[PDB]
RNA sequence: AUCGAGAGGA
DNA sequence: ACGATCCTCTCGAT
């Protein structure tokens, strides 16, 4: 296990990560001095000795340089040492071991590892200060964040070696990946978030900017495209100047839930001959979505036109963001005045409810369900009761949200954020659970010395009313920690139970591959398939499509 | 250990010079001109002024990375004149204006007591 | 006179709030930068220790060193230790202080800036005067002693400026406003109920008329009129960072147009 | 070198939904009934309100990058106020004796419905919108 | 156990790691100073020249499709479709 | 220094949950992750 | 339960259907029993699927299972990989599992085995009845540090 | 209705609805036979397997059923016609098109769909962590396991 | 004097603990929206009353301003935290030799602090500084 | 340890008001808010750095040798 | 880290200058994305500004203590008092453009944490170096300039890549790597090596 | 450098 | 019988 399958190589390098937001997807960023380390046994040839001379001659310790001369014999010249390291006339024939130079592949990794997307191959790019740098999009499929995760980096020490990387492992190879058989790389925080504003109808654009943010993309054809204005004054669009980033070619419908194409919400997406015609953009179209901006993109230009896709929409958005700006406060959590009213009544009747159910109860005037204690009943009930409590006075925050609220305005992009988290932050927090039951009684018959023995009433067992913005009740806080414990624990096992599940996996497939007759075979050769998802089709190249001949009333098939 | 020393931000090093003008290839009296060890404070000075001069058809400009201290300044003009006539011209435009600036507030700063 | 005209308000030996109208943005900011970043100040930057019987690092004593305000009026002819010819410093490129402190009291003995001594050949220049303006005349407060405890040192003072470091800023803080009511709509409030209620109003609105109600949106008007105010460390009066600061963006335009004959 | 589709029209309802500098406008025709208009505009740089006269113009002239003034004492189909440029995408058959097309300004939109447009009214991008007074 | 070339039922097109083989091994050639089948329009880097061999179906490589059983079939690079 | 002279540890139905009775006596929160998360406590 | 049906019109619509949810299992009896329709009756127990329909029917259940797990999570997956694995449960006729008691024993090379759980006495009881490994496994080259029948070693290169 | 298949026809007719400027208002070129024999034969040239013999020229059948009824459901004389005024050139275009893209979209040998699969499922398992059942990692290891003793038995009778 | 008991959780069993004793001992004879909501003093039985809530806080925890404001987890993830961070471990750092040291420059008492912090010494001996912190997007770095 | 030369924040020289902050402390009998603005210090990332600073000095300088 | 569970590594430092700046002339010293807080719900960290706002401003300590009947109103109610919009927005310029801001910002102090384990203090990356004399494999940890574990999981990866002579080559070529010489009749490594 | 115990990072 | 990856470091012993 830790010796013949899984070794300690030589080439590798590991670091801190941060995002580079320009930098390009497929790149990675190698801070100089681990360039100056790792190095690449590059043959003397003529189509080189002019560079490969001037390295060796830059030495060890200037970047472009190198480290070690090869010879005939198979003799290691080192290059920090020697009295004649200041010599060496290179033959046709020997090896200089370079220092890792720009556009070298190599393969970056995060681990865990359980994905091909954990291993890519990056085109080199040799940066000041000390952290590998990847461009945000690359984010994902390692699945990384930059609180301080570190990666693994490892470099081709054959020339066919480079090819492999280059040719099976690249980032752009993998864009639209196999799994989910839809793309899995998006466009992510900033970026998304901006692009969704820099889209508005709202939103206009004038010369200076306009001038900037297309320059900003490398691509650009430099030809000024007319104004969506030319009145009082010539004003362009979001979406027109976004519009450049996406090639020539692209065509992409949408329609959400009240699309018309005059679509009076700006909703769905309308993209044709690369000009985005209507519909605001945010994840559903630029997300990593299936119908997604970058799955027909990929499709339709090739990988790398799409690799490029991401640097191109982030130089401009993420430009266009850095001067238009976006935060968040308190503030942003705070709701209507009358509304706290609406919502902290909601739950007053909530109460009022669980309560009614009790003294029902209590009673035994309750008629149990069946297959249900009457006792399993009336938890089920106040349960029920108190969620939609929460969910109610959630969706009454929710509506107060003006457009321009922050966090109202992340979820909407879809960077950040959901209901619940608004629901908890501005109005009642939630009924706090531990193995699946509401709060127990650790004590005899009380949950807390606090409280009088037999009490099932919310407060007691865990039903935190409050928002995080009010602020908890000790009782309240104790409770939800021991839910917030419960969390942390299942956490810390659902990791290991699912990182064994995932090799016991990965033995048993270990060996199964697709053979030349289109067969599924092992080892053995035993046939397990004799067409590879029964269909002989790559994952990667398959989409969503609508079988037209299903559906509709008997009628419509034949008109 | 991997931080570059300071000064790299407005010494030229070997090599290195001030402007760099290669000829745009996308449209026609086009030039990107590269600026060397300069930020934001003149690139944008000069992009502003290049864009007073109504012969200007173009004119961005962009930092395209913070680690280094560079960035490139595009200009296009209308046929016949020179984008680095229409560089030139702004850069005294500035120049003027500037030294105007540096006498009205002398002049003022002396009719100031304390 | 021409373009560009100023407006000063207030006015002392630290500060200058002035209005500066009649120009571009794009300026009022090169101009607001620059004085932040380039003008040119001495400074310590080197410290040669001999004794430190203290209680604090050398070099955490020497960072403080530096950032000891130096006088620097006269730093237009002094110069760059980079560009003199000489090895290393001399009298036509540095400034030399010594400090020498010794816990002599068991009264705690306190090193201030103003026991920094000039040693070089200030060549009758105004230059590398521990700026002090406190009202005891201490300059900064830069170590304690105890019972006999030593501190020797020896500090070199160069020409400098913010973007090597920080510590070579004379600027300090800079205010600026424009557009005091967002007439110029260059911005979007965020309210509860009234951004105008809730946002506060600028000093620099009552030097500005209102927005006239049912008036529409005044889509051709640009930035004009600046409301700035420069804060002084002192190394440099407040009048010159505004001076020396237009100069210096003036040279840093001049080099770019220098550039192009050479070439 | 020409102009597609003249019309004078009568707006009776101005909607900003959630938006403060555009408002979708819906007016209908003087003269012909079968005509109504569906357009998106900057009320900001163009207020609109209720009822007004609004004199509407299509065509396809006064495809290189744009210049701006010098032409300030040029060309100028600035016969208007309120003028917009786009692409048009699709033609629809509202059915029976009416014929509509949309038209999206860099994601400002209109919806345009008559009959004898079939001829007057393009078949690709070039569209610019002219509105006076 | 051999397949005349004809009753040839393997795909007539290259498979990607077929041509990522072959890439690297004429890239590897090309690195040893060997013979290039091809006009430089001024390539250096061995995979980049390789790579121009293949699209100009100059690549005296052949490869040779084990299936299952034992057997086998020997296409060559000149008759390989590359698509991909 | 504090945290560590005031923490507890429990060797080897349910322990790492954070339980009624412990109100008052061991900090909710304070807790290592993972490991030995709710088995090392803190007073 | 919510199911959708052809109407007589054509489109489909929905006619809601009672159900018996049960909490307990005993599949071979409860088809027999009069009004259920024994064409549908189904049980998460893929197990007793096997012993009751056939192993053809329990590879279904097997995967039908398994793809629930991970959809109920909302995630997607494509069919093949669960296929595949659900297949190579199933391919041997029974039930094997994930685990040592299934796969490793499977028919092949020892050095396999080696890699997972019982690698000692796996190599012994293999010692002891002289196996012979193919080397044909990606494993194996892997712990003889030669390429192995993956994308670039799959087919040969040749002048 | 809506079920992942190789090519996404919908764009390539998109593909052609511009590239070769169809104009909704004149009559195609297009001959009924046209049409209908083209998908027709099409539907000859997509393979994903080459004997010569019958049983894999009946697998070959198979394994490409499904796609061509999308196929035909498509490629429909009316909605040919009707529904995206196609041009002799444009749907004599989209078809050699879809053909490339298929024998585009097959599997390539070497493609090591053992781990490929096992990791595609290992790790949308790690992403796991929380209408009364067994779900989860516990019930995923459950099954895995092949346990006998699941805790959430049930049988579900229509 | 008799009035304070050690209570261990065997004998808190059997008691009536009152949280604040002023909120939980007037008699129920408007109220602000911003404040949280809490319940009532519902019991004429109480035995004892809590010095003080925050006391159910342990050192680490102890530092956190307005934990209660703040989902559970993110709680502990902080308590965790606080113990790799830098400042001064003790006024004697200088005469003490051991495996490393690690002490801020310039240690600030928080702007933010905790009536629980003056018996952790905290503001004595600080780790972190008041920094002016700007949530917003920017050069998007 | 020792009063900061300069606020990072914006550099305006700070560590030449700390015995004068004090002295308006104890003696003048003023409260920490007003202290600082009479010693010119307005703004609060001028005025942190004061009312934040813990003078940790005068307890090393107990230390004997 | 803030003390909130809110950890982050620098990304890049930016002068004065390029910094965004407040009409004051204050800039920051930290800025934080917006993104790390609508699913963290940790809240008090924004409170905490609120609250170090005021405070610092009226040279007032700011009492953050748990369950007490401190409000975020109370609060901003007292920073309204100090001329400052009442919830920490604060009208910001663009440090390159000196234009403003069309998004007011969230700016106050707030108490934040330098952690240990800094970059410098990871940054291995060894080429071959030192190796074990029991595997003659590359030695462990960096202050010994070992090698990165090349795992069992890693390998997968490049499996699933097809990625066969890469593999090879990392676990050959880089570490292990031996001749050894064997009987052709008896697959044992028996065969007495004499080179000369 | 082998070896065993705990602490910490993601 | 198994149990998550990779990681850095600290203490102590025949
Ligand atoms: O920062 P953090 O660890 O989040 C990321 C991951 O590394 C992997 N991991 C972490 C901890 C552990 O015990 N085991 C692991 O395998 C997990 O993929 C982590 O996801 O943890 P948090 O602070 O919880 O992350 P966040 O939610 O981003 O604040
Ligand atoms: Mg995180
Ligand atoms: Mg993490
Ligand atoms: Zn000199
Ligand atoms: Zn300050
Ligand atoms: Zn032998």
């Amino acid at each position: 296990r830790g010796n013949l399958m899984g070794k300690r190589v030589d080439f590798s390098a590991r670091t801190v990560i941060s995002g580079d937001p320009n930098l390009e997807l497929d790149q990675v960023g190698v801070p100089k001095s681990i360039a100056k380390t790792l190095t690449y046994p590059e043959v003397v040839t003529p189509y080189n000795i002019d560079r490969l001379t001037q390295l060796v001659r830059n030495g060890p310790n200037e970047h472009p340089g190198a480290k070690y001369v090869i010879r005939d014999s198979g003799d290691r010249i080192d290059l920090r040492y020697s009295k004649r390291a200041g010599d060496i006339q290179l033959q046709y024939g020997w090896k200089v071991e370079r220092h890792i130079m720009d556009n070298d592949p190599v393969l970056f990794n995060r681990q865990p590892s359980l994905h091909k997307m954990s291993m890519m191959a990056h085109r080199v790019k040799v940066i000041p200060y000390s952290t590998f740098r990847l461009n945000l999009s690359v984010t994902s499929p390692y699945n990384a964040d930059f609180d301080g995760d570190e990666m693994n980096l490892h470099v081709p020490q054959s020339e066919e070696t480079r090819a492999e990387l280059s040719q099976l492992c690249a980032v752009p190879l993998q864009i639209v990946s196999p799994q989910s058989n839809k793309p899995c790389m998006g466009i992510v925080q900033d970026t998304l978030c901006g692009i969704r504003k820099l889209t508005l109808r709202d939103t206009f654009i004038e010369l200076d900017q306009v001038l900037n943010m297309l320059y900003w993309v490398p691509d650009w054809d430099g030809v000024i495209p007319t104004p969506a204005i030319i009145k009082p004054k010539p004003l362009w669009s979001g979406k027109q100047i976004l519009s450049v980033a996406i090639p020539n070619g692209i065509h992409l419908q949408r329609f959400d839930e009240g699309t018309t194409l005059l679509s009076p919400k700006d909703n769905g997406m309308l993209i044709i001959d690369g000009q985005i015609i209507f519909g605001v953009v945010e994840k559903k179209t630029v997300g990593s979505s299936n119908g997604g901006l970058i799955h027909v993109v990929t499709r339709e230009k090739g990988p790398q036109v799409c690799a490029k896709l991401f640097g191109n929409i982030q130089k401009v958005v993420n430009f266009w963001l850095l001067h238009n700006g976006f935060s968040t406060g308190i503030g942003d959590t705070i709701a209507d005045g009358p509304t706290m009213r609406e919502i902290t009544e909601t739950i007053a009747e909530a109460k009022k409810k669980v309560l009614d159910v009790t003294k029902e109860a209590q009673a035994n005037l309750l008629t149990a369900k069946h297959g249900m204690t009457l006792r399993e009943s009336f938890e089920d009930n106040v349960v029920r009761f108190l969620n939609e409590a929460r969910d109610k006075a959630g969706r009454l925050a929710e509506v107060n949200l003006k457009d321009l609220n922050n966090v109202k305005q992340m979820v909407m992009a879809g960077s950040k954020g959901s209901f619940i988290n608004i629901a908890q932050m501005s109005a009642c927090v939630g009924q706090q659970s531990v193995e699946g039951k509401r709060i127990a009684f650790g004590f005899v018959d009380r949950t807390l010395p606090h409280f009088s023995k037999d009490d099932y009433s919310p407060e007691s067992k865990g039903f935190v009313e409050n928002s995080y913005l009010r602020g908890l009740t000790p009782q309240e806080f104790f409770f939800h920690a021991m839910g917030g414990r419960e969390g942390l624990i299942d956490t810390a096992v659902k990791t290991a139970e699912t990182g064994y599940i995932q090799r016991r996996l990965v033995k048993a497939l270990e060996d199964i591959m697709v053979h030349y007759d289109n067969t599924t075979r092992n080892s053995l050769g035993n046939v397990i398939q004799f067409i590879y998802g029964e269909d002989g089709m790559d994952a990667a190249h398959i989409e969503k499509q609508s079988l037209d001949t299903i559906g509709g009333s008997d009628a419509a098939f034949e008109k | 250990m991997n931080a570059p020393d300071r000064f790299e931000l407005f010494l030229l090093g070997e090599g290195e010079s001030k402007l760099k003008i290669d000829p745009d290839t996308k449209a026609p009296n086009a030039v990107v001109i590269t600026f060397e060890k300069e930020d934001h404070t003149l690139g944008n000075l000069i992009r502003a002024e290049l864009l007073n001069d109504r012969k200007v058809l173009f004119a961005a400009y962009k930092v395209e990375h913070p680690f280094f201290a560079r960035f490139k300044l595009r200009i296009q003009t209308t046929e016949g004149y020179d984008p680095k006539d229409a560089l030139k011209n702004a850069c005294n435009s500035i120049i003027n204006k500037l030294g105007a600036l540096k006498t009205n507030f002398e002049t003022e700063w002396n009719l100031q007591t304390l | 006179e021409e373009g560009p005209q100023v407006k000063i308000r207030e006015a002392s030996k630290d500060n200058v709030d002035f209005i500066l109208s009649n120009v571009d943005l794009a300026m009022a900011n090169s101009l607001r930068r620059v004085m932040i970043a380039e003008i040119p100040t001495l400074a310590i930057d080197s410290v040669e220790v001999e004794t430190n019987t203290t209680v604090l690092a050398d070099e955490f004593i020497a960072h403080r060193l530096g950032l000891i305000p130096l006088q620097s009026m006269d730093i237009e002819q002094l110069e760059y230790s980079r560009d003199c010819f000489c090895e290393d410093h001399c009298d036509k490129c540095s400034v030399v202080l010594t400090l020498q402190a010794f816990g002599e009291s068991e009264s705690t003995t306190n090193v201030y800036s103003k026991d920094l001594v000039i040693v070089s050949n200030l060549m009758g220049r105004n230059i590398g005067h521990p700026i002090i303006q406190d009202k005891e005349g201490n300059g900064v407060l830069i170590c304690k002693l105890r019972k006999g405890q030593e501190l020797k040192l020896t500090c070199v003072a160069k020409k400098g400026i913010a973007k090597e470091h920080a510590k070579w800023g004379p600027a300090a803080a800079i205010e600026f406003e424009y557009d005091p009511w967002n007439k110029l709509k260059h911005t979007d409030y965020w309210y509860e109920q009234d951004s105008a209620k809730e946002w506060p109003q600028s000093k620099n609105c009552e030097y500005e008329d209102p927005p006239n109600e049912g008036d529409p949106f005044d889509y051709k008007a640009q930035a004009d009129t600046f409301y700035m105010n420069v804060e002084s460390v002192g190394s440099i009066p407040v009048d010159q960072v505004v001076v020396r600061g237009i100069d210096t963006l003036q040279k840093k335009v001049a080099s770019i147009l220098l550039a192009l004959t050479q070439m | 070198s020409n102009t597609l589709f003249d019309d004078i029209f009568q707006v009776s309802e101005v909607d900003p939904g959630r938006y403060n500098k555009v408002c979708r406008i819906e007016a209908a025709s003087t003269t012909q009934d079968q005509c109504k208009l569906t357009l998106d505009i900057n009320v900001e740089l163009f207020p609109v309100a209720a009822q007004d006269s609004l004199t509407v113009t299509i065509a396809s002239s006064l495809t290189r990058s744009w210049r701006p003034p010098q032409a300030g004492d040029r060309s100028l189909a600035d016969d208007y106020d309120y003028v917009m440029y786009g692409t048009a995408y699709k033609f629809e058959e509202v059915s029976k004796d009416l014929i509509a097309v949309y038209y999206s300004f860099g994601g400002l939109l209109m919806r345009l419905e008559g009959n004898y447009r079939n001829l007057n009214n393009l078949k690709q991008e070039n569209a610019y919108l002219l509105i006076r007074r | 156990k051999a397949i005349p070339k004809d009753q040839r039922a393997t795909t007539p097109y290259m498979t990607k790691y077929e041509r990522a083989r072959i890439l690297g091994t004429r890239a590897l050639q090309i690195s040893m100073n060997a013979p290039v089948f091809v006009d430089l329009e001024g390539e250096t880097d061995p995979l980049r020249i390789a790579m121009k061999e293949l699209a100009e179906k100059k690549i005296p490589l052949v490869i040779r499709r084990y299936l299952p059983d034992g057997s086998f079939e020997d296409w060559s690079v000149e008759e390989l479709i590359v698509d991909l | 220094t504090l945290s560590h002279l005031r923490r507890t540890n429990t060797p080897i139905a349910k322990p790492r949950q954070l339980h009624n009775t412990h109100w008052g006596l061991v900090c909710p929160a304070e807790t290592p992750e993972g490991q030995a998360c709710g088995l090392v406590k803190n007073l | 339960y919510d199911r959708k049906v052809p109407s007589p019109t054509g489109e489909y619509v929905k006619e809601p259907e009672w159900v018996l949810e049960t909490d307990g299992v005993n599949l071979s009896e409860v088809m027999t029993v009069p009004g259920i329709d024994p064409t549908r009756i189904y049980t998460n127990s893929f197990i007793d699927i096997m012993e009751v329909l056939g192993i053809e029917a329990g590879r279904a259940a097997l995967y039908k299972e398994v793809y629930n797990v991970i959809a109920s999570d909302g995630s997607y997956v494509n069919y093949r990989h669960m296929a595949l694995l659900v297949d190579v449960m199933t391919t041997q006729g029974g039930l094997t599992s994930v685990t040592r008691h299934g796969f490793n024993r499977s028919n092949t090379g020892a050095l396999m085995r080696c890699s997972f759980e019982e690698t000692v006495e796996i190599l012994f009881e293999a010692g002891a009845s002289a196996e012979l490994d193919d080397c044909r496994g990606v494993s194996e080259n892997v712990i003889l540090g030669q390429m192995a029948p993956i994308g670039t070693g799959a087919f040969d290169v040749m002048i | 209705a809506n079920w992942p298949l190789p090519v996404n026809i919908r764009r390539i007719i998109q593909n052609a609805q511009q590239t070769f400027h169809i104009d909704h208002t004149k009559p195609s070129d297009l001959t009924i036979k046209d049409i209908v024999l083209g998908v027709k034969d099409l539907q000859e040239n997509l393979l994903v397997l080459r004997g010569k013999n019958e049983i894999i020229q009946n697998a070959q059948r198979d394994a490409v059923t499904l796609f061509c009824c999308l196929l035909r459901s498509r490629l429909a004389t009316r909605r040919v016609l009707q529904e995206y005024r196609l041009t002799k050139q444009a749907f004599d275009w989209v078809l050699s098109n879809i053909e490339a893209q298929f024998l585009r979209s097959v599997v390539h040998p070497g493609e090591m769909v053992g781990v490929l699969a096992a990791q595609s499922i290992g790790e949308p398992a790690t992403q796991m962590t929380l209408k009364k059942v067994t779900s989860g990692v516990p019930r995923l290891k459950e099954i895995l396991n092949v346990a006998k003793n699941m805790k959430t038995p049930s049988l579900t009778v229509y | 004097e008799g009035l304070v008991e050690y209570i261990d959780a065997e004998e808190e069993e059997s008691i009536l603990i009152a949280m604040q004793p002023e909120d939980l001992e007037p008699a129920e004879a408007d109220v602000d929206p911003a404040k949280r909501i809490r319940v009532s003093h519902h019991a004429t039985t109480f035995t004892h009353c809590e010095i003080h809530p925050s006391m159910i806080l342990g050192v680490a925890a102890s530092i956190i301003p307005f934990p209660d404001h703040n989902q559970s987890p993110r709680n502990t993830y902080q308590s965790a935290m606080g113990k790799q961070a830098m400042g001064v471990f003790l006024t004697n750092y200088n005469v003490r030799m051991d495996t490393m040291a690690n002490i801020l420059y310039y240690p600030q008492k928080p702007l933010g602090t905790t009536r629980a912090m003056e018996y952790l010494k905290f503001r004595e001996l600080p780790a972190g500084q008041n920094a002016i912190v700007a949530i917003a997007c920017y050069s998007g770095y | 340890m020792i009063v900061p030369v300069r606020c990072f924040s914006c550099g305006k020289v700070v560590g030449d008001k700390w015995e004068s902050y004090l002295n308006l402390l104890q003696e003048d009998e003023l409260d920490e808010g007003t202290a600082l603005s009479r010693l010119g210090l307005k703004r609060y990332c001028c005025r942190r750095m004061i009312l934040t600073h813990v003078d940790l000095i005068e307890k090393f300088l107990r230390y004997n040798p | 880290a803030s003390r909130h569970g809110q950890k982050g590594t620098i990304g890049i430092t930016y002068r004065r200058e390029d910094m965004p700046f407040t009409a004051e002339g204050i800039v920051p010293d930290l800025i934080i994305n917006p993104h790390a807080i609508p699913s963290r719900m940790t809240v008090a960290h924004l409170i905490e500004c609120l609250l170090s706002k005021v405070a610092a401003l009226s040279g007032n300590e700011g009492d953050a203590s748990p369950f007490t009947d401190i409000t975020v109103e109370g609060i901003s109610k007292l920073l309204r008092e100090h001329g400052y919009q009442s919830r920490g927005f604060e009208v910001m310029y663009n440090g390159h453009t000196g234009k403003k801001l069309m998004a007011q910002i969230f700016f106050g102090p707030t108490y934040y944490q330098r952690l240990r384990h800094m970059v410098d203090d990871k940054i291995h990356a060894r080429a071959r170096g030192p190796m074990q004399v029991l595997t003659r494999q590359p030695v462990e940890g960096r202050s010994r300039d070992g090698g990165l574990r090349f795992g069992e999981m890693e390998r997968d990866c490049m499996i699933a890549h097809g990625a066969a002579s890469f593999l090879k080559e990392r676990l050959m070529e880089a570490s292990d790597a031996f001749r050894v010489h064997i009987c052709g009749i008896c697959g044992l490594m028996t065969v007495i090596a004499k080179l000369n």
